[PDB]
RNA sequence: UGGCACCUCGAUGUCGGCUCGUCGCAUCCUGGGGCUGAAGAAGGUCCCAAGGGUUGGGCUGUUCGCCCAUUAAAGCGGCACGCGAGCUGGGUUCAGAACGUCGUGAGACAGUUCGGUCUCUAUCCGCCACGGGCGCAGGAGGCUUGAGGGGGGCUCUUCCU
RNA sequence: AAGGGAUAACCGCUGAAAGCAUCUAAGCGGGAAGCCCGCCCCAAGAUGAGGCCUCCCACGGCGUCAAGCCGGUAAGGACCC
């Protein structure tokens, strides 16, 4: 199961023979790991990368102090990437293929304390006909005596957004190998900036 | 108090439908529940007691 | 006031064998040795029931038509949502939840209760890991 | 026939079988079978 | 009246039968085979023949008494290979060719049907218009002959399926 | 649809629609199977199965019901005939007025028609989200397994065979 | 979803009770958009509070003694922009 660091770039259209693929160009660069998970230590057995330098001195060191492996520490979360297993320096580009279905798994955009009608896709009532005040408001969100209380998860307004969202079954289009760039097939979670997980699609 | 003479006579091998049994008609009437404080302070003389209870099945 | 003091010192270790013995029958005697009835030196509002650890938490014998057929039940609290588990899926996998909820269902419900299940270790091994001295009793 | 609460055996042949808690009722030709239930 | 086990097993080419204190493992020529016995139910290993013993008179003893007899009468000939068990096919343009063991052939589909066999199973094909099931044990062989039913259902109005022996008794048709 | 009149007359807002759902199967389809008066397709009936769907319109205030074009289907019910501290007021259960009938008349009609005030502030439970304190038996920076819980759990057409 | 397991209706194999027969009384199977697996996020307030790596740590005074009598301080955290 490959597995990389990525961040968004920015997305555009590609040029194939007949059809245009609206790619979206994602820098998934040079990771370091920084440390190995073993089944006799801890049985997952999962490998912890991180990607994106750091100056030695906004560091803290709990942090700073990891060893040999990667004795530059990285900015990022260092995410482990779930039975991956490289040789042991880093994890470029040339693991993936073109061609081949990879998983995205980033952290979308936070809409803020968004609306039921923006959040679930309701309707709400109409704007004329004597509506007092409905236009955006959902609705009924019960019943009477029996069963009393609103059921979990009724759908209301809340925080949309800005959890981790996997984005699946992307087709590789191009591999940049002197930038170590990727090139997915658009639709990837997250916002120009945001750092993503990109997996083997199974699918198998 | 049933709790603490029932707990007390069990290990004797005996429960307490078998030891007040012997009590009630042997006429050893001399516990009548008020007297745990030997099944729990002093079981030297309680567990003869039991060789008292345990002798007046028939 | 009479001197009924319980005088509560030393809770104890006593590991169960489950074997070939049937669930129920033993959680029985182990609903008595987590209340304490195994002690003349008894008042119901101190935890006195001792440290029972039991071995062998896999392969408990049921009888009948049970296995496959008795439904345990998880509720959570969206609509939809009871989840019927039959007791050979619990036998398969998780054994020590079948114990533990023959346990708590011979407990008492308060804090005490609530505070003797703490006091019930469950393993399927033969191995756990209290190993100061461990007298086993039948 | 199929699925009935009463259970007789139209043209004699037929076998009366107890499986899995319930009653069957079989013959050669199929169309006699019978399920109480 | 004959519960089955009040006739002996006597068996020529007499194949072993050990005691196994809850089974019974028999070793023969060919095979060796397993069947599962109740422990209260005793069955002897004396000489020739394999005796079989019941405690009482209930629901259990008196049909586990026959059923511990009667599937070791089934290994006592399984493992001298005495089990055919043909199965032969039908149909306008059908047969069944065998490329080592995994038996694909034709039945009608869109593709012919690919038969992968156990261990222990061989498909004896002498004919394209008829094959057989062979192996030890009976229920390994019966097995897989449903297996072989389990693709063609026979009898729908016309020929093109199997019958085990051979048996049309299909019904009327439908013009 | 009824019968009863047991909490409710210091009042528990009544029909219908919009939004929002949830549940049962005695299943409308999709998924399996038996029988057939099942040659194949399309069918009829019955058993299991509620996981997902169950259209866009005209008519009337309508639930229901009748038609147009489709689909595989436009299921039956409950949740105070779900839902007015969410909304609508078209009908009915207000005062005006008129029509037909009854009544000498005042007026009345579970007969018809036009119009007719729908009540800014959430205390507690519930729910959607985000926090403070403390705990996690030394104090922190990170990484992360998962006991458990929800989402999605569709389906049609064309071609080869 | 592709795939795995146990399955409902249904189809079975072997086989006595009931020398025959039988899907069942022992067992072994096949068998659904159904159930549990599997995908994704929530999630150790899972007090059952998990696991791993790294940094710091004896007195600097004294009880009802290693703070559970207190003042600064290491790693760190907090205030402000
Ligand atoms: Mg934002
Ligand atoms: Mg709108
Ligand atoms: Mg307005
Ligand atoms: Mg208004
Ligand atoms: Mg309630
Ligand atoms: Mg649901
Ligand atoms: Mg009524
Ligand atoms: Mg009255
Ligand atoms: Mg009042
Ligand atoms: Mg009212
Ligand atoms: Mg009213
Ligand atoms: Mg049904
Ligand atoms: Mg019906
Ligand atoms: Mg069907
Ligand atoms: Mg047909
Ligand atoms: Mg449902
Ligand atoms: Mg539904
Ligand atoms: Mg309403
Ligand atoms: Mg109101
Ligand atoms: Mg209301
Ligand atoms: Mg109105
Ligand atoms: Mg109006
Ligand atoms: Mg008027
Ligand atoms: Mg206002
Ligand atoms: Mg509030
Ligand atoms: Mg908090
Ligand atoms: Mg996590
Ligand atoms: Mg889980
Ligand atoms: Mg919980
Ligand atoms: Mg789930
Ligand atoms: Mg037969
Ligand atoms: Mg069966
Ligand atoms: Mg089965
Ligand atoms: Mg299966
Ligand atoms: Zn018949």
């Amino acid at each position: 199961m490959k597995g990389i660091l990525g961040v968004k770039v920015g997305m555009t259209r590609i040029f194939r023979d007949d059809r245009a693929v609206p790619v979206t160009v994602i820098l998934a660069g040079p990771c370091p790991v920084v440390q190995r998970r073993t089944p006799e230590k801890d049985g997952y057995t999962a490998v912890q990368l991180g990607f994106l330098p750091q100056n030695p001195k906004r560091v803290n060191r709990p942090l700073k102090g990891h060893f040999a492996k990667a004795g530059v520490e990285p900015v990022r979360i260092l995410r482990e990437i779930r039975d991956f297993n490289p040789e042991g320096d880093t994890v470029t580009v040339e693991i993936f293929k073109p061609g081949e279905r990879v998983d995205v798994t980033g952290t979308s955009k936070g809409r803020g304390f968004a609306g039921v009608m923006k959040r679930w896709n309701f309707a709400g009532g109409p704007d004329s006909h004597g509506a007092h005040k409905i236009h955006r408001h959902p609705g009924s969100i019960g019943n009477r005596k029996t069963p009393g209380r609103v059921y979990k998860g009724k759908k209301m307004a809340g925080h949309y957004g800005a959890e981790r969202v996997t984005v699946m079954n992307l087709e590789v289009v191009d591999v940049i190998p002197e930038e170590n760039l990727l090139l997915v097939k658009g639709a990837v979670p997250g916002p120009n900036g945001g750092l993503v997980i990109v997996r083997e699609t199974k699918k198998a | 108090w049933i709790v603490r003479i029932n707990a007390a006579c069990r290990q004797h091998g005996l429960n307490y439908s078998t030891f007040i049994h012997g009590l009630k008609k042997a006429g050893i009437e001399v516990d009548r529940k008020n007297l745990a404080d030997l099944a729990v302070r002093e079981p030297q003389v309680f567990a003869e007691l039991v060789e008292r209870a345990k002798a007046a099945q028939g | 006031m009479k001197t009924y003091v319980p005088k509560q010192v030393e809770p104890r270790w006593v590991l169960i064998d489950a074997e070939g013995k049937t669930l129920g029958r033993l959680a029985t005697k182990i609903a008595t040795l987590l209340r304490g009835k195994h002690r003349p030196d008894w008042t119901p509002n101190v935890a006195m029931g001792d440290f029972v650890v039991v071995v062998n938490a896999d392969k408990i014998r049921v009888t009948g038509k049970k296995l496959e057929q008795k439904i345990y039940t998880r509720y959570s609290g969206y609509p939809g949502g009871l989840k019927k588990i039959p007791l050979e899926k619990m036998l398969a996998t998780h054994p020590e939840r079948v114990l533990e909820h023959a346990v708590k269902g011979m407990l008492p419900k308060g804090p005490l209760g609530r505070r003797l299940f703490k006091r019930l270790k469950v393993y399927a091994g033969p191995d756990h890991p209290h190993q100061a001295q461990r007298p086993e009793k039948l | 026939m199929k699925v009935r609460a009463s259970v007789k055996r139209i043209c004699d042949k037929c076998k009366v079988i107890r499986r899995h808690g319930r009653v069957y009722v079989i013959c050669e030709n199929p169309k006699h079978k019978q399920r109480q239930g | 009246m004959s519960r089955i086990g009040r006739l002996p097993i006597p068996v020529p080419k007499g194949v072993s039968v050990e005691v196994a204190p809850g089974r019974v493992k028999v070793k023969g020529p060919k095979g060796e085979l397993e069947v599962p016995v109740s422990p209260e139910m005793r069955v002897v290993v004396e000489e020739g023949v394999v005796r079989v013993e019941r405690p009482s008179d209930e629901r259990r003893h008196k049909s586990l008494h026959g059923l511990t007899r009667t599937l070791i009468a089934n290994a006592v000939k399984g493992v001298s290979e005495g089990y055919s068990k043909e199965l032969l096919i039908k149909g306008i343009g059908y047969r069944a060719r065998l490329v080592g063991r995994a038996l694909e052939l034709t039945v009608g589909f869109s593709h012919p049907v690919v038969v992968e066999p156990p261990e222990g199973i061989t498909f004896e094909v002498p004919e394209p218009t008829r094959v057989r099931v062979s192996g030890i044990d009976k229920q390994k062989v019966g097995q897989v002959a449903a297996n072989i039913r389990a693709i063609r259902k026979p009898s729908a109005y016309h020929e093109k399926g199997i019958y085990y022996a051979g048996e049309p008794v299909r019904l009327k048709p439908g013009k």
